[PDB]
RNA sequence: ACGGGGAAUCAGGGUUCGAUUCCGGAGAGGGAGCCUGAGAAACGGCUACCACAUCCAAGGAAGGCAGCAGGCGCGCAAAUUACCCACUCCCGACCCGGGGAGGUAGUGACGAAAAAUAACAAUACAGGACUCUUUCGAGGCCCUGUAAUUGGAAUGAGUCCACUUUAAAUCCUUUAACGAGGAUCCAUUGGAGGGCAAGUCUGGUGCCAGCAGCCGCGGUAAUUCCAGCUCCAAUAGCGUAUAUUAAAGUUGCUGCAGUUAAAAAGCUCGUAGUUGGAUCUUGGGAGCGGCCGU
């Protein structure tokens, strides 16, 4: 601190409630505009309606084809790109499907190669896309 | 693009079948197979040492 | 092989019961039912085998003790005077009704649409 | 509104550092000599003696001839002493910070079972326990972690429903019964 | 955003959460108005209006689960239309009646505890403290190790007479006889370049497929992909996502920084605000233990 005074409480109080705005992460979860454009509202997992199956070109050195989802949530409607993990689990998914699509890590960042996907898909219309790559169950129709 | 390639590897990869083996003891019968490996058997080892999964 | 050593002995003027908790030493068999505790209760205190009410054993981990709870009346006419209806029906003087709640509630409920003597009429 | 406890604590804490190569190989090292099942069981008897460590923190920075450190510190020194942790002279509440596991894990029963001759091994000594072979007072004790007190070590033998002990044979000493007279005549 | 008791984290300070069982308050679809009564602006009371919705011979009439179950809807997100007044109790005109309040079960990996999946010999044999021999070697006083070699011992899971338990069952405990040799009565979930414990092993793929929190790997020798063996870590658990705490001395009261890295208003005045010089009570007697201490 810099005003060390005995009576200085409600300053050095109110300076820091000023300055914690200029915190970054601070600003995220105080101001809702954060929280209104978080295409999940606060949630850990949300399913929505697979719309087309859209493969992204990974970024810089990498030389790949990422093969993604884009996906249409059920509460809101607010279109995603979620990234479909495993060797070969993009022909698990078809079109107007139900996926349970989860964060992808860095709450809200883009992660490795693919650029702008800050989702990813965990379950195929209740059957998760692990039990699927590792063949315990099998895909409804 | 091309969405086309999609498993290309894993899909044409000889497949192994996973072998018949001995099944690991579990519980507190791994540890004192776990411990009886490392510091009642072992050696000063003149150099640098091995690692427990160093095939050479 | 049994040994009773009955436990905090109190007599109750009040409800007419000497009441006591019963370390039952029994090895190598199971909790012994209520039947061999008895009959040993009426030659450790020459009580009468009518009066005495025997309930709730915990059998301690091992197999060597149960502490259950027991007590021993001065009469009969006293013993339905101040008993639980359940501590009656293990012996076979008290028996019960056979008839359960959602019958009567919604006999009840029924009862309660009729105003007049047509209450008799409307269940059953 | 329901008539229940709810009141649960966590017995061990997990360390912070996940791999630190030193403390991996003490924690393995403590296993062997105690015949533990589980990291777990290490965790929480270190956590257990953080506990009581923590509380002479509170006690050597309180004031002396301290209304409450003279009874809280003194009943604390009563109870390591009783366990069989602790000296009877060095109960004097400056010696619990010079007090590590190893002083704990010899007081644990699946080792006085190993350290009184009733058992071959420290791994045998958990299948007397955990297979009811043992009473203390003549109470079966089922469980390896019964923490023996001073006064309870000269009561720990077999119990009266094991063939181990002073009681009748198990299940496998009837089938080679069950073969023997059976085949005979 | 019900509030507090509290909760999580935590060297010390803090930060964050408290819908939720205990207290106080509010509300019964939204408002409003009342009756009765000691007490209500009552909703398992009424009268409206508004929204919604039920039966109907079309005239009418009845309604309020943010009680307990259940059902639909919404969702990432949540249990039985079960039993009982035996317990805690409450009401009544009452020893008797009643109570989804409450209790007991079903469901339940939200979680917390305890804790199985082997143990012990037997000889092969691999070494080790050691009498002996320079070693190659034997003894073996101490056992130390592992294994589809051979055994005699175990208890639990499971099956189930029988009590016990409790209102009546249940579950644990207790109890029989039946119950373990690839004890198939088969422990997984994640990793194996670095951070970060753990393979320059092989086979495939060849900027592809994919991995990868970050750094990055993959271009035909891939420690990173996909597989085989392998081993490492935690262990009835473990991985992922999201909020949050410590990490963060990267919010700094403790405790940061502002010359060049982000940053001192162009400069001065100035009322709130904050902070403000030294200065007025000292020393003596006296009781006292081993010059000093009370």
């Amino acid at each position: 601190g810099k005003c060390r005074g005995l009576r200085t409480a409600r300053k050095l109080r109110s300076h820091r409630r000023d300055q914690k705005w200029h915190d970054k992460q601070y600003k995220k979860a105080h101001l809702g505009t954060a929280l209104k454009a978080n295409p999940f509202g606060g949630a850990s997992h949300a399913k929505g309606i697979v719309l087309e199956k859209v493969g992204v070109e990974a970024k810089q050195p990498n030389s790949a084809i990422r093969k993604c989802v884009r996906v249409q949530l059920i509460k809101n409607g607010k279109k995603i790109t979620a990234f479909v993990p495993n060797d070969g689990c993009l022909n698990f998914i078809e079109e107007n499907d139900e996926v349970l699509v989860a964060g992808f890590g860095r709450k809200g960042h883009a992660v490795g190669d693919i650029p702008g996907v800050r989702f990813k898909v965990v379950k195929v219309a209740n059957v998760s896309l692990l039990a699927l790559y590792k063949g315990k169950k099998e895909r409804p129709r | 693009g091309s969405l086309a390639r999609v498993g290309k590897v894993r899909g044409q990869t000889l497949k192994v079948a996973k072998q018949e083996k001995k099944k690991k003891r579990t519980g507190r019968a791994k540890r004192r197979m776990q411990y009886n490996r490392r510091f009642v058997n072992v050696v000063p080892t003149f150099g640098k040492k091995k690692g427990p999964n160093a095939n050479s | 092989t049994v040994t009773i050593r009955t436990r905090k002995f109190m007599t109750n003027r009040l409800l007419q019961r000497k009441q006591m908790v019963i370390d039952v030493l029994h090895p190598g068999k199971a909790t012994v039912p209520k039947t061999e505790i008895r009959e040993k209760l009426a030659k450790m205190y020459k009580t009468t085998p009518d009066v005495i009410f025997v309930f709730g054993f915990r059998t301690h981990f091992g197999g060597g003790k149960t502490t259950g709870f027991g007590m021993i009346y001065d009469s009969l006419d006293y013993a339905k005077k101040n008993e639980p209806k359940h501590r009656l029906a293990r012996h076979g003087l008290y028996e019960k009704k056979k008839t359960s709640r959602k019958q009567r509630k919604e006999r009840k409920n029924r009862m309660k649409k009729v105003r007049g003597t047509a209450k008799a009429n409307v269940g059953a | 509104p329901v008539a229940r406890s709810w009141v649960c604590r966590k017995t061990y804490v997990t360390p912070r550092r996940p791999f630190e190569k030193s403390r991996l190989d003490q924690e393995l090292k403590l296993i062997g000599e105690y015949g533990l099942r589980n990291k777990r069981e290490v965790w929480r008897v270190k956590f257990t003696l953080a506990k009581i460590r923590k509380a002479a923190r509170e006690l050597l920075t309180l004031d002396e001839k301290d209304p409450r450190r003279l009874f809280e510190g003194n009943a604390l020194l009563r109870r390591l002493v009783r366990i069989g942790v602790l000296d009877e002279g060095k109960m004097k509440l400056d010696y619990i910070l010079g007090l590590k596991i190893e002083d704990f894990l010899e007081r644990r029963l699946q080792t006085q079972v190993f350290k009184l001759g009733l058992a071959k091994s420290i791994h045998h000594a958990r299948v007397l326990i955990r297979q009811r072979h043992i009473r203390v007072r003549k109470q079966v004790v089922n469980i390896p972690s019964f923490i023996v007190r001073l006064d309870s070590q000269k009561h720990i033998d077999f119990s009266l429903r094991s063939p181990y002990g002073g009681g009748r044979p198990g299940r496998v000493k009837r089938k080679n019964a069950k073969k023997g007279q059976g085949g005979a005549g």
